[PDB]
């Protein structure tokens, strides 16, 4: 239901499909294993931030904080303005639930995997018709 | 049918640059925008209710008189005079013959204008252009 | 397909190719993001 | 072409510079390595740089140096007529 | 292997003409409009159409082609997008220049406060070099607090020669954060009036400046106009400028520029929805300030007196100016 | 308030209603900035005229565009190709037009039969919008004076017996401050 | 030369005689001299091309009915032209099969005839390339001729062009 | 239309041709790289006029390539199409989408929407052809076509014409 | 000038003033990746057909 936009590396001379391809990382080359012809060269192997697309999905956001020189008025006003966002309000509930789950697990001295799985279960089971009249405490406990 | 194109209903108030042209085939008012949009590619049927006579873009011209009937009569008069064209000296000063010739020309123009005998009159024009 | 087009200029027969460092290309694109227009021209406009 | 100084009034040094010699030798070596016709007899040679040096010594390099001036004008000096004394 | 053969003539860059994008040029150059602050669709399989990583902007992967030029990662140079800001915002790097131009021109008709009828202004305009000419013109004009609809004639001071003006008293402009605040001095009967000069107002005033008027100040009619120092259409750099790194290839990381662009899109959508319905002036002002701050930090995250954009890790966000400057920068 | 918000916002964007904010000082209460809404007839008339002209021009341009040939579309990549752009992509057999990205046969575009529909739409719109044109003709014949908060206050009919808002215009003395769009000829 | 950016250019169209930027009426040749746009009709182009081809053949060697002319043109073309000459072969065949004037006498007569009206080179080339029987046909096939030449002159010129047709 | 245009080109000579007869190689390269070629700026370059007096300028050695770049000025006959111009040609291919008329070195494609209503496509006859009461259009037929649109690429030109206007179509 | 210090400020000023850079400098040619006009690059090497014909 969309454009292909797929690149397949094959040796024009050998014509064998599928081809035997070797990725010489040290030499930065992709070479046909049979004839030795180079198919693609100059292959590629803090400036960014990491995220887990299993507990937060696709949600890019940045905080506001003090710097080497800053006035408290600007920070307070900017945080106030950022708080009054309608689109981000929906996911802030999930984030708060995650925070409470983390607090409970940490107070329970449970391993990191336990709280990660609890957050995943909460996210998967949230926003459904069946669980609409049950207390958040019950939801969190069941997820834990 | 006062100051707007009957087809696209483009009022002069919203289009002060609108200019209406006329076509001798049916003498139906139409704006230059409609002419360009409908006849740019080639000849087509007139865009009017009840008019099915084809016309070409090159034949459009600007209306001179504000009366369509007089415009039709004057254009037919021009067509006739382009064929029946004589002077007083053509009859060696015979005023009676010249007057009869003028009366015949006027009768031909009237017949063409009112469609009395279109076929015979047109055939007579075609023959007289040769002679 | 041997085709070139610069949408916005509506031209297809006024294209040139230049060899520059990828770092230079990145710098020019960053300036474009910062609203600066580094325009590269292959001919001179003023005399020495 | 007002930027081309006629040969009768050239005022630049008549001696080839070190940079000019280096570029001439490199360009001729590249051309020879790319199978270019050699105009000098070879008594047994395989290095394009050595062949180019022989050509320069015998003044058989068909290249002309276009020396540029700060105002945009230029002077054309043939390698054969340029003195190699450095 | 090398890059594929091209039929275009090969030339060498001889001149570089700097300038500022016009909004029309940004829109024309752009290949797609970015209106979603996300990067991947709900399935996390292919990039969302219209999102930050739109496939029409290029490809940074060895396995995918560009939807625009149908070329690989090693041949596609990258294609720019754009975001239509809800309201015009200042350029963080041009706030001082905008302030100087505002103090130099009238804030109601866009005419230079001093014409060629003053000897000092004539001397200032006689300077060939644009930078020092602008410095002198600013020095002379910044102290003129009135448009001077009528000015004495140069032949003699007896009669006054009329010049195009409005007679409005000019304000004293000050830079407060990322905003310009003007103070109007009252008459005899008492504290000066104060109000914030809206970016829309400054854009209108700058658009009312004449070709000769800003050519004297040193702006180029063809390549740089004062009105273009205010951003209405923000270009979106292609993914090559902001690639998505991977640590184990099972976890996906996005560039700081991508994060800031997502913030900009969210703020713009919030401002649009606010001003569309209700949204009292206080809320609209707060949203506009948030958008201006996000753009200012996206272009430069080290602004004196302003808070810094911080990620969840707590480190400062890497901006384009930071990438360009330093011993380890692009240059 | 939430319902009133969108209405006021849309009317202000269309300039059918003007806003005026001023500080009011009740004798026995904290001062509050009250917002008044009125109609600036010249601006409203100009906006109405421009919008009517734009709508009519849009429909006329749509008719002109529809009168042009159809074009072509790619079912896979959903890309539009004009006739001229498609003529250079036909296969070597001179039998079918092939897409560039997909290398798939193209499908003829729609809008061939709407030629009459667009004309009917224009005919309907002019008749429905007839009154505005006549009113604009009479307005152009006459001359209208721009309205201001103070001028409009002269025709005020009090809404309530004890409305909290003070419907008075007391400009500050010696205030040289000028706001955008706050002056009239 | 001053700065340059996007500018509005008149779209090329033969009706308005706006041939573009590289096909202006006033051209400059390699010696810097001013000249008029040289537009050739089908027969003139055929004769000029064949003259150049025969000159080329003479240089290399030194150092009638439609079918016969076509065969001779094809063989001469293949002998005196290099590879990738498919377009030139098609062009020569088309010119030979669509020309109306065969010899230099006829072509020169056509030129000395059509240079009197002082029309655009493109218009005169169109008139010498398209066979028209009536002024209306010429007017429709060459819209630019409208309001530039009277039907009387056009009729006489077309009649003479048809008079001096080959065979 | 056919024009005589003065053109300039940049030819590249490999070092293998730096002999005493390099001018002849330059002329041969011109005849092999220009004749029969298509450019969007000047049309189809058909023939080179004055093959004995091509103006060859002094060559410049490329920095790293080692080849020689020569500026060559010449006069050639070029065919440049223009929208709104009427030409004559012969049909070469026919299909449901329309027929392709060959005019000199160019091919004009006539779309169905740009054909008169009476003409209809008929694939039953071999070869496929368009049949109408007054005339039939098929391969080898002579068609007068008015160019309606032209798209010019740096090395390609394509045109679309029409036959709906009067005194067009079959000759 | 931006290669030394105040890179972004210098570039912004150049953009605002619509500065034209003739690329006469070693820094400019280094950034653009082309042979600078220094040393071996201060001249153009052209071929001599007059000597080519006489070298046989
Ligand atoms: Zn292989
Ligand atoms: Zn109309
Ligand atoms: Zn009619
Ligand atoms: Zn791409
Ligand atoms: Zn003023
Ligand atoms: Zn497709």
């Amino acid at each position: 239901r969309g454009p292909n936009l797929n690149i397949v590396l094959t040796c024009p001379e050998c014509k064998v499909y599928p081809p035997k391809i070797v990725e010489r990382f040290s030499e930065g080359d992709v070479v046909c294993a049979l004839c030795g012809l180079v198919l693609s060269d100059k292959l590629v192997d803090r400036v960014g931030e990491a995220s887990n697309p299993l507990l937060d999905g696709n949600n890019l956001s940045t905080r506001i904080g003090k710097g080497e020189t800053t006035d408290m008025r600007f920070t307070k006003e900017l945080n106030k303005a950022q708080g009054k966002n309608v689109m981000d309000k929906k996911d802030n509930e999930v984030q708060a639930a995650f925070a409470k789950i983390t607090m409970l697990c940490d107070a329970a001295e449970l391993p990191k995997i336990v709280k990660d799985c609890a957050k995943e279960a909460y996210k998967l089971c949230h926003d459904e018709k069946t669980l609409k009249g049950k207390s958040m405490e019950s939801i969190m406990a069941a997820s834990i | 049918n006062k100051d707007m194109c009957p087809i696209c209903k483009t009022d002069r108030y919203l289009s002060p640059d609108v200019k209406f042209l006329v076509n001798p085939e049916c003498y139906h008012r139409i704006c230059e925008s409609c002419v360009d949009r409908i006849f740019s590619l080639g000849p087509a049927q007139c865009p009017y209710k009840g008019c099915d006579k084809i016309l070409r873009k090159n034949k459009f011209k600007t209306q001179i008189f504000d009366d369509v009937e007089v415009e039709k009569e004057v254009d037919i008069r021009k067509r006739v005079f382009n064929v029946f064209n004589k002077t007083i000296d053509d009859f060696n000063g015979d005023l009676v013959e010249y007057n009869k010739y003028l009366e015949e020309v006027e009768d031909i123009i009237y017949k063409l204008d009112h469609g009395i005998d279109v076929a015979k009159t047109e055939e007579k024009l075609r023959t007289y252009e040769e002679l | 397909h041997n085709q070139f087009e610069c949408k916005g200029c509506d031209n297809k027969i006024d294209i040139y190719q230049i060899h520059i460092p990828y770092a230079a290309k990145l710098l020019f694109q960053e300036l474009m993001a910062m609203n600066i227009t580094p325009r590269l021209y292959t001919d001179r406009s003023r005399d020495f | 072409k007002e930027k081309a100084i006629p040969k009768d009034q050239r005022a630049t040094t008549p001696y080839m510079t070190k940079y000019e010699r280096a570029r001439i030798l490199g360009t001729r070596a590249l051309q020879i390595s790319m199978n270019a016709p050699v105009f000098v007899d070879l008594e047994g040679e395989t290095d394009p740089l050595r062949i180019a040096m022989k050509e320069l010594a015998e003044k058989k390099i068909p290249l002309v140096i276009r020396r540029y001036l700060p105002d945009g004008s230029f002077e054309d000096w043939s390698v054969e007529e340029l003195i190699v004394d450095l | 292997v090398g890059q594929q053969y091209s039929s275009a003539p090969l030339r060498t860059v001889k001149e570089v003409q700097f300038g500022l994008f016009s909004p029309e040029e940004v829109r024309a150059i752009s290949v797609a409009k970015i209106r979603f602050p996300e990067t991947m669709d709900e399935t996390q399989t292919r990039a969302k159409i219209g999102g930050l990583n739109d496939p029409r902007l290029g490809s940074i992967d060895r396995n995918l082609k560009c939807q625009t030029c149908q070329e690989g990662m090693n041949e596609c140079p990258g294609h720019f997008g754009h975001i239509d800001l809800a309201k015009p915002v200042f350029h963080v790097g041009f706030i001082a220049k905008i302030k100087k131009v505002c103090e130099c021109v009238c804030m109601h008709c866009g005419k230079l406060l001093l014409d060629e009828h003053n000897e000092l202004m004539r001397q200032a305009l006689a300077i060939k070099d644009s930078k020092k000419r602008f410095a002198a013109i600013w020095t002379l004009c910044k102290t003129k607090m009135v448009c001077e609809t009528d000015v004495p004639s140069e032949d003699d001071p007896t009669q006054l020669v009329s010049r195009g003006g409005c007679g409005n008293t000019q304000p004293t402009i000050r830079k407060d954060g990322l905003k310009l605040v003007g103070s109007w001095k009252k008459d005899r009967a008492d504290e000066p009036e104060l109000r914030v000069l809206s970016t829309e107002e400054i854009l209108n005033i700058f658009k009312h400046i004449s070709v000769k008027d800003f050519t004297s100040l040193g702006f180029n009619e063809v390549f740089s106009r004062p009105e273009w120092m205010i951003l209405t259409c923000l270009p979106v750099p292609p993914p090559p400028v902001r690639p998505s790194i991977s640590f184990n290839e099972s976890q996906r990381g996005e560039d700081d520029l991508t994060f800031k662009l997502a913030d900009i899109l969210k703020a713009n959508i919030s401002l649009e929805t606010l001003e569309h319905n209700g949204a009292p002036h206080h809320a609209i002002e707060e949203a506009e300030s948030l958008l201006q701050f996000h753009v200012a930090t996206y272009m430069d995250n080290d602004i004196a007196g302003q808070p810094q954009a911080l990620q969840k890790s707590g480190r400062p966000v890497k901006s384009i100016r930071a990438r360009l400057k330093g011993k380890e920068g692009r240059i | 308030k939430t319902e009133l918000g969108p209405l006021i916002a849309r009317l202000r964007s269309d300039r059918l209603i003007s806003i005026h904010k001023q500080r009011e000082y009740p004798p026995n209460s904290k001062s509050v900035e009250r917002v008044y809404y009125y109609v600036k007839y010249p601006h409203a008339i100009d906006a109405i005229k421009w919008k009517v002209h734009q709508v009519v021009q849009r429909l006329k341009d749509d008719l002109d565009k529809n009168s042009e040939p159809n074009g072509y579309m790619c079912p896979i990549c959903l890309t539009k190709y004009t006739q001229l752009e498609a003529v250079q992509l036909l296969n070597f057999d001179r039998t079918e037009f092939l897409c560039s990205l997909c290398d798939e046969p193209l499908v003829e575009d729609d809008s061939g039969k709407k030629n009459k529909e667009k004309q009917d739409k224009l005919n309907r719109l002019m008749d429905q919008i007839q009154p505005i044109i006549d009113s604009l003709k009479k307005i152009d014949d006459s001359r209208i004076e721009e309205n201001t908060f103070e001028i409009a206050l002269a025709r005020l009919i009090p809404p309530q017996n004890q409305s909290h808002a003070a419907y008075t215009y007391n400009p500050k003395k010696g205030s040289t401050m000028f706001r955008p769009g706050d002056s009239a000829p | 030369r001053r700065r340059r950016l996007k500018k509005v250019e008149e779209e090329e169209n033969a009706a308005t005689l706006q041939l573009g930027q590289e096909f202006q009426l006033k051209q400059i040749n390699h010696q810097g001299e001013e000249e008029e746009l040289i537009a050739l009709n089908l027969s003139e182009a055929r004769l000029v091309i064949k003259e150049a081809l025969v000159e080329r053949r003479r240089a290399f060697k030194r150092s009638e009915t439609r079918e016969k002319e076509l065969e001779s043109i094809d063989v001469l073309l293949e002998q005196t032209t290099g590879g990738n000459n498919k377009d030139l072969k098609n062009t020569m065949q088309y010119l030979t099969n669509f020309s109306r004037f065969r010899d230099q006498e006829t072509v020169g007569a056509v030129i000395q005839l059509l240079k009197s009206t002082g029309l655009h080179p493109f218009e005169v080339a169109q008139l010498g390339s398209l066979a028209c029987d009536t002024a209306d046909e010429a007017k429709t096939l060459i819209p630019s001729l409208n309001n530039k030449i009277s039907d009387d002159e056009l009729e006489r010129i077309l009649k003479e062009l048809s008079n001096l047709e080959t065979l | 239309m056919f024009f005589i245009k003065d053109l300039s080109l940049n030819i590249t000579l490999h070092p293998s041709f730096f002999g005493p007869r390099m001018k002849q190689y330059l002329k041969t390269k011109l005849l092999e790289e220009v004749e029969g070629s298509c450019t969007g700026k000047f049309g189809y370059i058909l023939c080179v006029l004055d093959y004995d007096n091509i103006d060859i300028q002094r060559g410049r050695i490329l920095p790293t390539d080692g080849s020689a770049e020569f500026n060559v000025k010449y006069r050639a006959v070029v065919f440049k199409p223009f929208k709104g111009e009427v030409v004559d040609g012969t049909v070469v291919s026919c299909s449901q989408h329309g027929f392709e008329v060959q005019v000199g070195p160019m091919k004009v494609f006539v779309t169905k929407h740009l054909m008169p209503q009476d003409l209809t496509f008929n694939a039953g006859s071999n070869p496929p052809s368009y049949q109408s009461s007054e005339d039939v259009i098929t391969i080898k037929s002579r068609i007068r076509v008015k160019i309606e649109g032209c798209i010019s690429q740096v090395s390609s030109i394509h045109a679309i014409g029409s036959i709906k206007e009067d005194y067009l179509g079959a000759i | 000038r931006c290669s030394f210090e105040e890179t972004v400020e210098i570039l912004f000023e150049a953009g605002a003033s619509a500065e034209l850079d003739d690329c006469r400098g070693v820094s400019e040619n280094v950034i653009l990746g082309q042979m600078a006009p220094i040393g071996t690059g201060a001249f153009d090497v052209m071929i001599d057909e007059e000597s080519l014909v006489k070298y046989m």
